[PDB]
RNA sequence: UGACUGCUCCCUAGCAUGCUACUACCG
RNA sequence: GCGGUAGUAGCAUGCUAGGGAGCAG
């Protein structure tokens, strides 16, 4: 009931009504929130709203004080005392505030019920509290959003791969994939029980789950909303070059796994923070397994944005790194548990921000940066306190599922404070050595945002292949379908031989079901698919609205092939900008 | 009654709490959920839950009360310096606690010296000190409830003899009352064993809202809380050299038994003229009121009182149960029958038998009762009358009938033998007829434990009425105790009033124009207490003045004895505030330079203030 | 306390009637100027009574809140303590013979005075005197409670090492007396 | 609590809240000292604050003597007499006070960083006592500006006479010979253990 | 390490009531 | 000419709250 407001860090009581997050406001700024905006509810160590009997008002503006409650105009005693006045609320440390002049911006976020654009320009355009406050309500009224959901009423299950599930009435289908987890808990005679980590396919039920449970009775599952806690820790902290390697031990041998990992660690080793710049499959995965082995005697983090991008992540520490130094943090959902639980002491643990053992360090690696919001980055500053960290990704990538927005698409300068950062002053560390991959997508995404600092390092043999085909689109539901897609995957395999065993991004999951039940084909995620993508891809058409197709979200799908990768023009894409092969459908 | 006789063939490791496991977000407990009593048999809690989220704040006081957890946490214990049950140890070493002298103020020493006190064969002479103590001697005194042994009663005459009582505790009103109706005084003192490693009672007073308090207490009537006491060595002056000790209650018993049992106790210490006399002052005369009630219109008076030997460690229990059933009896609109019974379950949970701490270990308290409950004193009253009215009833019952002269008396022997062995329900009229003979020829005055009683003198010689042989007889069969008859007095001139009351003598004096009854202390007591203090509390009289102002009030009466040296005691008190306001004055003139006045300051040493305390005109 | 909405008014019309008395004007002037003051002041009046008993209610006020915010800080903190206390003192339940004997019960409830006696990893014993201690712990190993303990150490009342071949009956009256024995359970 | 301030000749209970070393002065003594330079906080038997719960005055100067208590300007219950008053401070040895001729003593050599060359010279200026009190102060300034430097710490160990050293945040290191010995702790968990003495060059 | 009640004395702060006094308004 | 009302000062009376101390069971 005490602290301090979040515009001049003064102490206070006084604590809004009416923002869903209760601030803390100073009595100068409660005064110029309640004035210009329709906030008109004040919290204090007790409601100030009027305690007369029968009586019910709930303004600020309109109370007396009097004896010792609170009183209304219409019950004020001969003694009263009006409580908003003299442009001040009377609370506690009264006499020691300073005032501030950032109101409008505060107002705008608080009265901002994310709509439009502006609403994400203004969230990345304030003060450090301001940023904290805007993503904290940003995510509170999301989950609030996604809560705002019916209880899938399940009394029998068919078989695998199949279900019948009910809604709510009134309530309408969730979203479909596992960027909107379905975790349930159904009860049998008192509480609660278990039911398991989950997710649908269509609507036939295929479980893209890992479990499988005697699922019938009285079976709830949910899209489980979970209680925002308050943040600690900045986005960012402000770094400052050292001089002195503390800490930080470059051995006497050289632990030559990559080449310029020793440039890495060379600008690494004295900034507050760095970052992976890195394409898709150009070093984004093993130059920290460098780092490991050169700098062995410094504590290093590792970590994620979600548990499905755990690959790179777990693979290469287990494969080479020592078996001991490794460490596993998991919640007990189903993810690779290949090192120990239950060991604080280590010097190489890896996970994802969900859940840590409450440690500092020194060095940390922080991997997909272009779904990460700044409430991500708070946390993971909060929970690991270190002094060098490096965040993995790209700005060539895909946005956080930021379904609030419906007007205008996130752009690489909206993702988050450090995305830009990164954009305005220029990245910490830039990369132009693909590992494995022909000269596509280096010409592409070079003549688009790479700015052709990676160059041909494989042939460009162009075997890919893209069309003149446009297609047509319709909408059902919140997922649509495309006629010139169940035609045209025939039309597309009619005679040439090569993609047959490629892979199908997914703008619309239920069209890649309705493929794999008509022809059959691996379902592709979008945004968490990085790292997946096989030898051999196809780009299919999909779409031609602007649920997609912009700028950023086929930067990394061009690149989930190596050699073949099909990605035919589809819509208003880049298509006068390149050299392509092409072959006409009869 | 049938339960305490059965219940000595059992083995004695079957009763008390018992416990279960729950489970509290996944995390097993031990937690207790019912109570096995040698009297009241097997008793179950009615709301336990095992499954259960996060508690709440009344859950982790009631479960940091419980002595489960810590019995269940801790090491065996095998205790050989006693013969009482031992449950456990709570750590690793076993703490043994001393007790020290006293300070001397050898100035106030001086100065009664130098004025002819303290000479050989004087009648007045120091026999009260601070009497210190060795390392054994908690755990020695505690061993003191070997005392205690099962006892069982004639039910057909305790039944009549609580009905008698009951007629006794009748002029009052009480019940129940909410928790913002609660008066508690000194917040500042301890709260119980878990309790006082985190503040004091007020901290729990605060911290606890008021439905807070008022779900906790709406929580024992449906269930049974278990709770610890301490056991804590007094350090102050008194006339023997045995070690005295008192029990530390728990906070979650005292804030309920206030809420159940304050209105009541507080309409019994404030009427006048009753049989009890909690309450009532013996300034502004007082005293003179209450020797005049007692004395009623008795016919052939005479005076006597007793003693208990070992009072609390020896009082079986069935007469605590019948105590607490009488405190009781006011609810019968408040409270359901289930509602008393566990209320009543309660009660004999936390102090009657329960888990005691001394040193640093646990053990099994047998019974009796523990001082330092929020209703000690209304409960030794009402044993007190019960001990009374069965050694009438004794004494009556036990007369040749063929020898009583008068017939009235003989048809009331006749009825009572027929209501106690022959009836089965109440007979209100009889016991309206007995409670008027009582009162006409048996008079009462009592305050906890110790009594003045106004008899018929020629009825108690003739066998019709109690006497000091059938408080002998009764105590040694219903207390388990001997009752020596160089304890006891008895008074056949009522010009002088009782021997000893509350430790007071009394002396008949001409004040104005009448006769009035006055108390005077021990002069040993006063000059003890102004010569034996803890530091700082005195060695420096100008420090504090005002002790010696309040010792002088108490010792002003002793200038009507016709002994000398008792005058000399109030005189010397008044020279001495003399010599310390001057001290204080000139003292403080030196060395600074502030002027002090003596503006109504020399009413102190004056015997008009200390005069208007004893006479009749109630000023504060 | 001086610039009150009626001190302007007042002090002006206080001035412009003095001025008007020092011109040595006729009586009606004194007359007007006595009433003209006389009901300032009295409109004065409580102008200044009012605003001092509002500022002393509004004092009050804030002391009362100050407190009960305190009031809170301090219950926050004792409920931490508490938990604090409970799951550091389950942590040793020994949680495979405590299941072994409840599950031997015939609905979960057992009494807590067993549950030492069976459960209990370690035992003491307090000896008043030698022949008290040659009839229950002589030797090194002694059965108590239908169990084998040995002895780990000896201690006094003074809380120092004790060695077994001192504990005779020649050297006993060298010894604070009050005697510690602490033991385990064997097997 | 009472001690001796000389100049003035006066038994006090009263000193300077924010000085070197809680200095004695006396009524006049404390107010010229308080007057001559910044010092608005003073420490008694007990310390000047208003006693109302939730209150803060750091200053003296506008305090009131209450109810057996101090009460003070911002929050005033003002039914009382000013702390600081007629050229004293309220206190003991209110009448039994001198003053001081020479007023900046103090206030010319106890409001300095304690390291100019003028702190000595008055010294050698000084009376017996006087310089006594400039002595202690030497002896104070000493650890005082000692205790602003870092800790150094072994946490890997490597042969005897040839270490490595790893030290504090941020502070300065100072001066590098066997002046400074480097005898410490060690810590366990919560404790301190058994070390010696060390020395770093 | 400091239990539950009862009574009494001293000091300060607030509230209510009454007595007297000094100005002012009104009839 | 008498009364009413509004502030201000001194004095007395009983409660509530805080602190220090004494006795008794
Ligand atoms: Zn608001
Ligand atoms: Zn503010
Ligand atoms: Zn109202
Ligand atoms: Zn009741
Ligand atoms: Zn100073
Ligand atoms: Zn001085
Ligand atoms: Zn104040």
């Amino acid at each position: 009931a005490v602290g301090a407001c979040v515009l001049c860090n003064s102490q206070t009581s006084l604590r809004c009504g009416a923002c869903i997050r209760r601030p803390f406001l100073c009595c100068k700024c409660c005064y110029d929130h309640v004035i210009s905006t329709s906030h008109k509810l004040v919290l204090s160590v007790n409601p100030y709203v009027c305690n007369a009997p029968g009586c019910d008002v709930t303004d600020v503006t309109q109370l007396y004080l009097g004896g010792m409650s609170y009183y209304c105009k219409s019950h004020k005693p001969p003694i009263s005392f009006p409580l908003c006045a003299n442009g001040q609320v009377f609370g506690l440390y009264k006499n020691t505030c300073v005032g501030s002049d950032n109101v409008t911006d505060f107002n705008a976020i608080a009265t901002c019920d994310w709509t439009n654009a502006g609403d994400y320009i203004l969230a990345n355009t304030c003060t450090e509290r301001l940023k904290l406050f805007a993503a904290e309500t940003l995510k509170a009224t999301e989950e609030t959003f996604k809560l705002s959901y019916g209880i899938a009423t399940v009394r029998e299950v068919l078989s695998d791969r199949e279900l019948h599930l009910s809604w709510e009435v009134g309530k309408p289908r969730p979203p479909l994939n596992r960027n909107y987890v379905f975790t349930g808990y159904r009860v049998t005679k008192n509480s609660k029980v278990q039911i398991g980590e989950y997710t649908f396919e269509k609507g036939a039920v295929v479980y893209r789950g890992t479990t499988t449970y005697k699922l019938n009775v009285g079976d709830y599952f949910v899209l489980t909303s979970h209680t925002v806690m308050p943040l600690s820790a900045p986005t960012l902290v402000p770094q400052e070059h050292y001089v002195r390697i503390t800490g930080l031990y470059p051995t006497l041998n050289i632990s030559d796994e990559f080449s310029s990992n020793v440039a890495n660690y060379q600008k690494v080793g004295m900034q507050k923070y760095s970052t992976l710049q890195g394409p898709p499959g150009t070093g984004k995965s093993h130059f920290a397994i460098g780092l490991a082995l050169y700098y062995p005697s410094a504590r290093i983090v590792y970590t994620a944005c979600s548990h499905a991008a755990v690959d790179a992540l777990c693979e290469k520490a287990l494969k080479y790194l020592p078996i001991d130094k490794c460490s596993r943090i998991i919640p007990a959902v189903e993810c690779f548990d290949k090192f120990k639980v239950n060991s604080t002491l280590e010097q190489y643990v890896f996970c994802t921000v969900n859940a840590l053992p409450e440690t500092t360090a020194d060095i940390v690696v922080f991997d997909e940066i272009s779904m990460a919001t700044n409430y991500d980055l708070s946390v993971v500053n909060a929970r690991l306190r270190a002094k060098h960290y490096v965040y993995i990704g790209d700005p060539a990538q895909l946005p956080a599922p930021r379904t609030l927005l419906t007007k205008g698409t996130l752009e690489p300068e909206y993702f988050n404070s450090v995305c830009r950062l990164m954009k305005t002053i220029g990245p910490d560390m830039f990369l132009g050595t693909c590992r494995r991959c022909p000269a596509e997508i280096v010409d592409t995404v070079s003549a688009l945002v790479y700015d052709n600092k990676l160059k041909a390092h494989k042939d460009k043999s162009a075997q890919c292949f893209k069309m003149f085909y446009k297609g047509v689109i319709t909408h059902d539901v919140s997922s649509a379908i495309n006629r010139p897609q169940i035609g045209v995957v025939r039309e597309f395999l009619t005679r040439n031989p090569a993609w047959r065993k490629a892979v199908f991004i997914s703008p619309y999951n239920s069209q890649n079901a309705v493929a794999s039940k008509i022809l059959g084909l691996p379902t592709q995620t979008v945004d968490s698919s990085q790292g997946s993508e096989y030898d051999y891809v196809i780009f299919t058409q999909t779409t031609e609205t602007a649920h997609s197709c912009n700028v950023n979200r086929f930067n990394v799908a061009i690149t989930r092939a190596k050699v073949g990768i099909l990605c035919i023009m589809s819509d208003r894409d880049l298509y006068d900008k390149l050299q392509f092969t092409s072959l006409e459908i009869p | 009654n049938f339960n305490v006789l059965f219940s000595t063939v059992f083995p004695p490791t079957s009763f008390g709490p018992l416990v279960r496991k729950i489970f509290v977000d996944g995390v097993p407990f031990v937690v207790s959920t019912g109570y096995h009593f040698r009297e009241l048999g097997v008793v179950h809690n009615q709301d336990v839950n095992l499954h259960s989220s996060r508690l709440s704040f009344k859950e982790l006081l009631v479960y940091a009360a419980d002595p489960a957890m810590h019995a269940a946490s801790g090491n065996l214990l095998l205790d050989k310096r006693t013969t009482c049950f031992s449950v456990a140890a709570l750590t690793n070493n076993v703490a043994f606690q001393t007790v020290k002298p006293g300070n001397f103020n050898k100035d106030f020493y001086d100065f009664a010296v130098s004025k002819g006190f303290f000479k050989e064969g004087s009648s007045v002479e120091l026999k009260h000190f601070f009497f210190a103590q060795d390392g054994n001697a908690a755990i020695s005194d505690y061993d003191y409830y070997r005392y205690n042994l099962p006892t069982m009663c004639d039910i057909r005459q305790l039944l009549f003899v609580v009905e008698v009582v009951d007629k006794y505790f009748d002029c009052y009103d009480g019940g129940c009352i909410n928790a913002n109706q609660v008066i508690v005084n000194n917040l500042d003192k301890s709260a119980g064993f878990p309790f006082n490693k985190w503040g004091k009672a007020r901290l729990y007073y605060d911290s606890m809202s008021y439905e807070d308090q008022d779900a906790l207490f709406a929580y024992t009537k449906r269930n049974v809380i278990p709770t610890i006491t301490q056991m804590n060595l007094k350090y102050a002056i008194s006339a023997k050299n045995r070690a005295r000790t008192v029990a530390g209650v728990s906070i979650c018993s005292t804030m309920t038994n206030r809420q159940f049992h304050q209105k009541l106790l507080k309409s019994i210490a404030a009427t006048r003229g009753a049989t009890v006399v909690i309450g009532t002052s013996k300034f502004y005369g007082g005293w003179h009121n209450m020797l005049k009630t007692v004395y009623s219109d008795v016919e052939n008076p005479h005076l006597m009182g007793w003693d208990y030997p070992k009072c609390d460690r020896a009082m079986p229990n069935m007469l605590r149960i019948m105590a607490s059933l009488v405190l009781a009896r006011k609810h019968t609109t408040c409270c359901s029958l289930s509602h008393r019974f566990y209320r009543l379950a309660n009660e004999c949970a936390q102090v009657l038998s329960e888990m005691v701490m001394c040193g640093g270990s646990l053990y099994v308290k047998p019974g009796g009762t523990s001082s330092g409950d929020a209703t000690t004193a209304y409960a030794n009253s009402v044993f007190n009358i019960c001990q009374a009215v069965t050694a009438n009833v004794n004494a009556l019952l036990s007369t040749d009938g063929n020898k009583i002269a008068d017939k009235y008396v003989r048809n009331l022997q006749h009825r009572l033998y027929e209501c106690l062995y022959r009836n089965r329900d109440v007979d209100t009229d009889f016991v309206n007829e007995f409670y008027a003979y009582l009162r006409k020829h048996f008079s009462m005055m009592i305050l906890s434990d110790d009594a003045v009683v106004c008899f018929n003198s020629t009825y108690a010689s003739q066998g019709l009425v109690a006497s000091i042989k059938n408080f002998k007889s009764v105590l040694y069969y219903q207390n388990n105790v001997f009752m020596s008859e160089a304890k006891c007095w008895t008074e056949t001139d009522l010009t002088k009033g009782p021997h000893e009351f509350c430790s007071q003598h009394t002396m008949l004096v001409k004040q104005g124009d009448d006769y009035v009854y006055l108390p005077y202390p021990d002069p040993s007591r006063i000059l003890g207490a102004g010569c034996f203090v803890d530091d700082i509390v005195k060695t420096d009289g100008t420090l504090m003045i005002e002790r010696f102002v309040s010792l002088a009030i108490d010792a002003y009466p002793l200038t009507k004895h016709p002994n000398q040296e008792y005058a000399d005691v109030f005189h010397l008190y008044l020279q001495y505030i003399r010599k310390l306001h001057d001290e204080l004055t000139g003292h403080m003139l030196d060395m600074y330079s502030v002027m002090l006045t003596n503006d109504n300051t020399s009413r102190y040493w004056e015997p008009e203030f200390y005069e208007a305390m004893y006479t009749p005109h109630t000023v504060l | 306390f001086s610039s009150l909405p009626s001190y302007a008014a007042f002090a002006t019309a206080q001035e412009a009637y003095e001025q008007a008395v020092a011109n040595g004007d006729s009586e009606v002037v004194l007359k007007k100027l006595k009433k003209s003051l006389n009901v300032a002041k009295s409109e004065f009046d409580r102008d200044a009574a009012m605003q001092r008993k509002l500022e002393k209610m509004a004092d009050q006020a804030m002391t009362q809140m100050y407190k009960q915010a305190r009031s809170e800080d301090k219950r926050a903190k004792v409920t931490s303590a508490m938990q604090t206390m409970l799951f550091t003192m389950l942590r040793k339940l020994d949680n495979d013979a405590l299941n072994n004997i409840i599950n031997n019960a015939r609905d979960g409830c057992v009494p807590l005075n067993i549950i030492p006696l069976t459960t209990a990893a370690k035992l003491m014993v307090v000896i008043p005197d030698y022949n008290t201690y040659k009839n229950t712990c002589d030797g090194t190993t002694f059965t108590y409670a239908s169990a084998l303990w040995e002895i780990q150490q000896v201690v006094d009342a003074d809380s120092k090492i004790v060695q077994l071949s001192e504990i005779s009956m020649d050297n006993s009256p060298n010894l604070a007396w009050p005697l510690i024995v602490t033991a385990l359970r064997a097997n």
